[PDB]
RNA sequence: CAGAUACCGUCGUAGUUCCGACCAUAAACGAUGCCGACCGGCGAUGCGGCGGCGUUAUUCCCAUGACCCGCCGGGCAGCUUCCGGGAAACCAAAGUCUUUGGGUUCCGGGGGGAGUAUGGUUGCAAAGCUGAAACUUAAAGGAAUUGACGGAAGGGCACCACC
RNA sequence: UUAAAGUUGCUGCAGUUAAAAAGCUCGUAGUUGGAUCU
C-alpha cells in the first residue's frame, strides 16, 4: 500500500519539475510535508503553496520556479549524530556551496546548517538542490 | 532477439487456445497462429460456365458457389506462397493486401 | 537505344537558360547558334546538344519546364498570376451560418450582422466512416 | 492586440472570414489546439474562435515587424493552395519566398546555392512541410504557422488557428497578414480600405484558368 | 561566480528561458530569442521598442513553446484579456 | 585566405563581434573553423588521443580506414573534441582538428570551499554519460591535481581544470565513449543551475538584429 | 530490490554471507578442500626428489617440447 | 542436443542405480 | 536409400475416453515478481453507469431494447512521440538511476565439469526437491554492422542462355 | 592478503533477450504501515 507519504510527495513535485510544469497537485498531505515545503520555500527553491482542506486529508497545490533540480527523501529515516553530518552532506549534496539536508530534530524541522547552529542532532528526512 | 511483438499469434489475455488441424499438412497448430484463408468461388470454373449455361433445363439459373475455410500451418503457407516474408519495417503493417482495385 | 547524356541535358539546360532569346525552333538555326555561343569539341556532341535545345524549346512553348528558370518569366508569371474578377468572391449578400457560429459571433457582439442567414442544423449525426 | 480600440477587429473583416470559411476546421483535434477551439457542432466540424484568431494574427504581425531588414523573413509553401499567396505576400512585404519544393538542407548547409540564414520563418502548414521546421530546430529560427484544428505544434513558435485546407481561407489569411504587417510598418493606413483585393491571393486551379480564359 | 573580494569571475552569464526558467545551453541550437514589436497606443504604428522572449530547445519539442509565448504576452499586456 | 560564407563569419571578419561569449550567449551554431581560429589563438594546442583503424568487409577483402580522436584545448577557457574517419591518416587527423575546432565549449569553474583567488575546479559534481560509460566529475580541494585515468585527464587538463575527483564506471576501455562522455561532463557545467544564476536575465540585442544594417551592405 | 528497513539488519547480514558462498574465489579460500588437494599444503615452496626426466608436448598453436621433471 | 543428453543421463543414472543396489 | 532399425505408405500394442487413487514436472513465456505514487497524446474495444438531437421495434405517451454522439471507472490490447531510458533490439514501462534510498519476497556471480557424485528426503515406479568437489579452460555469450553463402522469396540481363 | 572490485554492491551492482523471477495462490513468524491532539 502507500507508506511514507513524504516520499511520494517529493517524487511528484520533482517529476512535475523535470517535465517543466507550473503547478502541482500533491496528495495527500501531512504537517511534516507542510513544514518541509516551508523550509524549502524560505530559501526560494520552490515558491508559495496553498493547502486545500478536505475532511479526510488535505491536498497541497504548489507553485513552482525552475530552480529546483532534485528533491528527494531518505528512507528509512536515519539517526544522525553531529559528527556524522559531514559525511552525509559530502555524500548527498552536489557542492559545499549549496543544497540542504532536511532533518527532523527535537528543536524542530530544519536545514543541516540551522542544526549546526542550534548544536543538535536528529533523524534525517530528505534533501534538495 | 524478439521477432514479433505479438509473437506470430493473436493470443492476448488468455492462457491457451484450442488447437486445430492443418488443411494441407494435418500438422497441429493453435487457432490463433493458424493462417486462415477463406475461399469463395464457383463450383464450375471459368470456361465451363459458358459451357454448362447452355445445357440447362432452367432459365437464368445462377451457378452455386463453393465456400471453404482454410487453415495453414506457418510452413505450408510459405510453401504455397499464400504468404511471403517482407522487410523489417514493412512487417509492421497488418493492413491486408489490396485485392480491391 | 537513343537517350541523352548528363552532359547533353545539362549543357542544353544551361545554354537555354542563359541565351533563350537567341534560340529558335529550327534545328540548324540553333546548331549554328551553339557553334558560337558555347565551346564544344567534335560534332556529334554539338549536334546532340543543339537537338535537345530544340526539343527543350518545343516543350517550353507549351508551358513551364521543371529544370530551367528562364528570364522576366518571374515577371511574366507576375503578370499571369496577377488577376482579379470585378467583384470579390468574398462578397455575398447572404452567407449561411450555423446557429453555433452565430453564438460564437454573439460572444464577440457581432450578433447584429445583416448579411447573415441562420441555416437549419442537420438532424442525424454521422461524420464517421463505418470501420471494417 | 493591445486591447486598443485601434487594432480591435471590425465587422467587415468578420464578413471576409465568414465568407472564406476559415472558422471551420476538420473533425480531428489536437490537445494543443483546444485552447483556440470554440465548440464542436454536429457533423463533427470543430468551430474556430475568431477573436483568438485575430489576436494571433496581430501577435505574429508585430513578430514580423520587429525584424529590421525585411529580407530576413523567409516564407515557405510546400503545397499548391499556398504558392501564389506566399508569392504576393513576399512581393508586398519584401521578404524571401520559397514556393514548391523546399530543398532539404537549405538552412543547414553553407555550400549549397540554396543556402540562406533567415531571421524568422513563416510556414503554411505544419503537417505538410515538416522539413523547414525541423531545420529551424538546427539554426535557431523563430517559427510562425497556420494550424488547422488538427496540427502538431512541434517546433512551431506562434501559431495561427485558421483553416489551411480550402484555398480561400488560406489566401485570406495570407492577405490579412500582409495587410496587418503593412498597416503596422507605417505604410498604408488604418483608415482607407486597402487597394489590393483578397481575391488576388487565392489559388487558381486549372478549372478556373480554363473558365475565365474561355470566357474571354 | 563571485570570490570573497566581490569580483565576477566567469566567462559569460547565460540567459534563462522565459517560460520554464531552464538555463539555455552554450550549444543548444533549438533555442529561440524572439522579438515582439511594441505598438503606439494612439496610432497603431511602430514605436522602435520591443519586448523580447527566450525559449529553450526542450519546450519547443513539447510544442508548448506556443502557449508559453502566449501567456507571456498576456502577462506583458501585448495580448488583450480573453 | 579565408572567405566568410555566413553572416556570423562576416560579422567576425569585420570585427563587429568583440568576444566569443557574444556567440555562446545566443547559442549560435559555428559553421566555420576560422572563427574559432581567429579568436584564439596561440592559446590553442591539441592532442592526438588515438588512431584506431577500422575495417569494412567487401567481396574484395578488408577495405581499411582510420578514426582519429583529437582533443584540442585552450588551457583555462575552452575545450573541443572531434572524431574523423578517412582512408589516409593525415587527412583524418587535420580534418578532426577542424571538427574539434567546430565544437568548442566554455567551462564554468567553481570553488571547493571559501572563495579566494581564481576558480580551480568544477562548480558542482556533474555527470557525463555516453554509451555505457558514466564519467563523474567532483570538485576537489585546491592543489590535489586531477585524479583520473589518462584520457579524461588530458581533457580536464586542457580545460584548465586544475583539480578534480573523477569517478568513471562503465566499460571504460573504448576510447571514443570515454572521451565523449567526460566531454559531456565539461559541457554540462554551464547547464547547471546554481543559486548564483537565480537573477533574472537582462536580454541583449542579438548580433544579427544589431548589425543587420552592416550585413545588408555585404 | 533490497530490503531497506531499519530493523531489517539480520536479514541483510545473513543473506549477504549466503550469496558470498557463491563467489568462486571466497569459496576456494574458506572451504578448505582447495588447501587439502594442494600438494604443497599452502607452502610457498616444496623440496622434492627427482624420479625421472620427462618431455612435454606444447599446446596446439605453437610447437615445442618442454623439458620437465617428475619429482 | 540438450533433451537427448538429459535422457542419456537418466539412462546412465538408472544403470548406476542398478549396478549399485542397497544390497551392496 | 550406398546404408534407413528414419522422413512416405499399409497394418497395429500401450495409450488416447470415463470413474477412483498417485505423480508435481513444461519454451507452466509477457523468457518481464507483488503493492503503491507520479509522468505525453490518439483513436478503437469489452463491461457497468451517466448524459445527449435523431432514427428504428411501424405512425401519438412513457418504459425498455437495437444503432447513433459524448463523459466517468475498471479491463484485453493497439497506434503514435527527441517523456525518459537502454549495450542495442526495443520499452509509456524495462520511465521517475553517480541528481544513485516508496515497501517487500524470490534469486545470479566467466565457461565447462553438473543439476552429475554423495547424504538426506518424497514416491508403488519413472522420478522429484535439497545439491558439491577434484579437475579443466581464455574465452563461452548478447545485441546490432558490413560481407559471403542458402536446396529461401523477389526482380534482372546475355544467341560464350534458350526460344 | 588489501586496494584496484560499483567482479559480494549498507553507502552501491544486477535478474525481457547476456548468469538469473519460484507454475500459481493462500499463509504463521520476520520486515513495513495513511491522515490526524499547541
Ligand atoms: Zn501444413
Amino acid at each position: 500500500v502507500r507508506m511514507n507519504v513524504l516520499a511520494d510527495a517529493l517524487k511528484s513535485i520533482n517529476n512535475a519539475e523535470k517535465r517543466g510544469k507550473r503547478q502541482v497537485l500533491i496528495r495527500p498531505c501531512s504537517k511534516v510535508i507542510v513544514r518541509f515545503l516551508t523550509v524549502m520555500m524560505k530559501h526560494g527553491y520552490i515558491g508559495e503553496f496553498e493547502i486545500i482542506d478536505d475532511h479526510r486529508a488535505g491536498k497541497i497545490v504548489v507553485n513552482l520556479t525552475g530552480r529546483l533540480n532534485k528533491c528527494g527523501v531518505i528512507s528509512p529515516r536515519f539517526d544522525v549524530q553531529l559528527k556524522d553530518l559531514e559525511k552525509w552532506q559530502n555524500n548527498l549534496l552536489p557542492s559545499r556551496q549549496f543544497g540542504f539536508i532536511v532533518l527532523t530534530t527535537s528543536a524542530g524541522i530544519m536545514d543541516h546548517e540551522e542544526a549546526r547552529r542550534k548544536h543538535t542532532g536528529g533523524k534525517i528526512l530528505g534533501f534538495f538542490f | 532477439t524478439k521477432k514479433r511483438r505479438n509473437n506470430g499469434r493473436a493470443k492476448k489475455g488468455r492462457g491457451h487456445v484450442q488447437p486445430i488441424r492443418c488443411t494441407n499438412c494435418a500438422r497441429c497448430v493453435p487457432k490463433d497462429k493458424a493462417i486462415k484463408k477463406f475461399v469463395i468461388r464457383n463450383i464450375v470454373e471459368a470456361a465451363a460456365v459458358r459451357d454448362i449455361s447452355e445445357a440447362s433445363v432452367f432459365d437464368a439459373y445462377v451457378l452455386p458457389k463453393l465456400y471453404v475455410k482454410l487453415h495453414y500451418c506457418v510452413s505450408c503457407a510459405i510453401h504455397s506462397k499464400v504468404v511471403r516474408n517482407r522487410s523489417r519495417e514493412a512487417r509492421k503493417d497488418r493492413t491486408p493486401p489490396p485485392r480491391f482495385r | 537505344g537513343r537517350v541523352r547524356t548528363k552532359t547533353v541535358k545539362k549543357a542544353a539546360r544551361v545554354i537555354i537558360e542563359k541565351y533563350y532569346t537567341r534560340l529558335g525552333n529550327d534545328f540548324h538555326t540553333n546548331k549554328r547558334v551553339c557553334e558560337e555561343i558555347a565551346i564544344i569539341p567534335s560534332k556529334k556532341l554539338r549536334n546532340k546538344i543543339a537537338g535537345y535545345v530544340t526539343h527543350l524549346m518545343k516543350r517550353i512553348q507549351r508551358g513551364p519546364v521543371r529544370g530551367i528558370s528562364i528570364k522576366l518569366q518571374e515577371e511574366e508569371r507576375e503578370r499571369r498570376d496577377n488577376y482579379v474578377p470585378e467583384v470579390s468572391a468574398l462578397d455575398q449578400e447572404i452567407i449561411e451560418v450555423d446557429p453555433d457560429t452565430k453564438e460564437m459571433l454573439k460572444l464577440l457582439d457581432f450578433g447584429s450582422l445583416s448579411n447573415l442567414q441562420v441555416t437549419q442544423p442537420t438532424v442525424g449525426m454521422n461524420f464517421k466512416t463505418p470501420r471494417g | 492586440s493591445g486591447a486598443l480600440d485601434v487594432l480591435q477587429m471590425k465587422e467587415e473583416d468578420v464578413l471576409k472570414f465568414l465568407a472564406a470559411g476559415t472558422h471551420l476546421g476538420g473533425t480531428n483535434l489536437d490537445f494543443q489546439m483546444e485552447q483556440y477551439i470554440y465548440k464542436r457542432k454536429s457533423d463533427g466540424i470543430y468551430i474556430i474562435n475568431l477573436k483568438r484568431t485575430w489576436e494571433k494574427l496581430l501577435l505574429a504581425a508585430r513578430a514580423i515587424v520587429a525584424i529590421e531588414n525585411p529580407a530576413d523573413v523567409s516564407v515557405i509553401s510546400s503545397r499548391n493552395t499556398g504558392q501564389r499567396a506566399v508569392l504576393k505576400f513576399a512581393a508586398a512585404t519584401g521578404a524571401t519566398p520559397i514556393a514548391g519544393r523546399f530543398t532539404p538542407g537549405t538552412f543547414t548547409n553553407q555550400i549549397q546555392a540554396a543556402f540562406r540564414e533567415p531571421r524568422l520563418l513563416v510556414v503554411t502548414d505544419p503537417r505538410a512541410d515538416h522539413q523547414p521546421l525541423t531545420e529551424a530546430s538546427y539554426v535557431n529560427l523563430p517559427t510562425i504557422a497556420l494550424c488547422n484544428t488538427d496540427s502538431p505544434l512541434r517546433y512551431v513558435d506562434i501559431a495561427i488557428p485558421c483553416n489551411n485546407k480550402g484555398a480561400h481561407s488560406v489566401g485570406l489569411m495570407w492577405w490579412m497578414l500582409a495587410r496587418e504587417v503593412l498597416r503596422m510598418r507605417g505604410t498604408i493606413s488604418r483608415e482607407h480600405p486597402w487597394e489590393v483585393m483578397p481575391d488576388l491571393y487565392f489559388y487558381r486551379d486549372p478549372e478556373e484558368i480554363e473558365k475565365e480564359e474561355q470566357a474571354a | 561566480m563571485q570570490n570573497d573580494a566581490g569580483e565576477f569571475v566567469d566567462l559569460y552569464v547565460p540567459r534563462k528561458c522565459s517560460a520554464s526558467n531552464r538555463i539555455i545551453g552554450a550549444k543548444d541550437h533549438a533555442s529561440i530569442q524572439m522579438n515582439v514589436a511594441e505598438v503606439d497606443k494612439v496610432t497603431g504604428r511602430f514605436n522602435g521598442q520591443f519586448k523580447t522572449y527566450a525559449i529553450c530547445g526542450a519546450i519547443r519539442r513539447m510544442g508548448e513553446s506556443d502557449d508559453s509565448i502566449l501567456r507571456l504576452a498576456k502577462a506583458d499586456g501585448i495580448v488583450s484579456k480573453n | 585566405e579565408w572567405m566568410p560564407v555566413t553572416k556570423l563569419g562576416r560579422l567576425v571578419k569585420d570585427m563587429k563581434i568583440k568576444s566569443l561569449e557574444e556567440i555562446y550567449l545566443f547559442s549560435l551554431p559555428i559553421k566555420e573553423s576560422e572563427i574559432i581560429d581567429f579568436f584564439l589563438g596561440a592559446s590553442l594546442k591539441d592532442e592526438v588521443l588515438k588512431i584506431m583503424p577500422v575495417q569494412k568487409q567487401t567481396r574484395a577483402g578488408q577495405r581499411t580506414r582510420f578514426k582519429a580522436f583529437v582533443a584540442i584545448g585552450d588551457y583555462n577557457g575552452h575545450v573541443g573534441l572531434g572524431v574523423k574517419c578517412s582512408k589516409e591518416v593525415a587527412t583524418a587527423i587535420r580534418g578532426a582538428i577542424i571538427l574539434a575546432k567546430l565544437s568548442i565549449v566554455p567551462v564554468r569553474r567553481g570553488y571547493w570551499g571559501n572563495k579566494i583567488g581564481k576558480p580551480h575546479t568544477v562548480p558542482c559534481k556533474v555527470t557525463g554519460r555516453c554509451g555505457s560509460v558514466l564519467v563523474r566529475l567532483i570538485p576537489a580541494p585546491r592543489g590535489t591535481g586531477i585524479v583520473s585515468a589518462p584520457v579524461p585527464k588530458k581533457l580536464l587538463m586542457m580545460a584548465g581544470i586544475d583539480d578534480c575527483y573523477t569517478s568513471a564506471r562503465g566499460c571504460t576501455a573504448t576510447l571514443g565513449n570515454f572521451a565523449k562522455a567526460t566531454f559531456d561532463a565539461i559541457s554540462k557545467t554551464y547547464s547547471y543551475l546554481t543559486p548564483d544564476l537565480w537573477k533574472e536575465t537582462v536580454f541583449t540585442k542579438s548580433p544579427y538584429q544589431e548589425f543587420t544594417d552592416h550585413l545588408v551592405k555585404t | 530490490g533490497k530490503c531497506r528497513g531499519l530493523r531489517t539488519a539480520r536479514k541483510l547480514r545473513s543473506h549477504r554471507r549466503d550469496q558470498k558462498w557463491h563467489d568462486k574465489q571466497y569459496k576456494k579460500a574458506h572451504l578448505g578442500t582447495a588447501l587439502k588437494a594442494n600438494p604443497f599444503g599452502g607452502a610457498s615452496h616444496a623440496k622434492g626428489i627427482v624420479l625421472e626426466k620427462v618431455g612435454v608436448e606444447a599446446k596446439q598453436p605453437n610447437s615445442a617440447i618442454r623439458k620437465c621433471v617428475r619429482v | 542436443r540438450a533433451k537427448w543428453r538429459k535422457k542419456r543421463m537418466r539412462r546412465l543414472k538408472r544403470k548406476r542405480r542398478k549396478m549399485r543396489q542397497r544390497s551392496k
